[PDB]
């Protein structure tokens, strides 16, 4: 159980992804995760990025881990686990569209 | 760019 649920789902796909985004209540900044179902099983973190002029949004930053290190969605920037990266993202962005779900979504 | 988004892309 790293995290809860706050940028973390468990083992979802893109469809739903940006589903429960769109479809939870969250506001934009929900930087989602989720096994990606495109290889054996990797990781994911989708992120809702809704908008005052076209409608909500769901984009995805596939995550991957790397044997040799640990995880990281580009490889500009690895870390040790998802909870740990997800710190990380937290304070940071961390290179992608932006930090991860939003601590006080409130 | 197509697959998931990524940070790099420049050569």
């Amino acid at each position: 159980s790293i995290q809860a649920e706050e940028w973390y789902f468990g083992k979802l796909g893109r469809k739903d992804a940006e589903r429960q985004l769109l479809s939870f209540g969250n506001p934009r900044g929900t930087f989602l995760i989720r096994e990606s179902e495109t290889t054996k099983g990797a990781y994911s973190l989708s992120i809702r990025d809704w908008d005052d002029m076209k409608g909500d949004h769901v984009k995805h930053y596939k995550i991957r881990k790397l044997d040799n290190g640990g995880y990281y969605i580009t490889t500009r920037a690895q870390f040790e686990t998802l909870q740990q990266l997800v710190q990380h993202y937290s304070e940071r962005a961390a290179g992608l569209s932006s930090r991860l779900v939003v601590p006080s979504h409130k | 760019e197509p697959q998931y988004e990524e940070i790099p892309i420049y050569l």
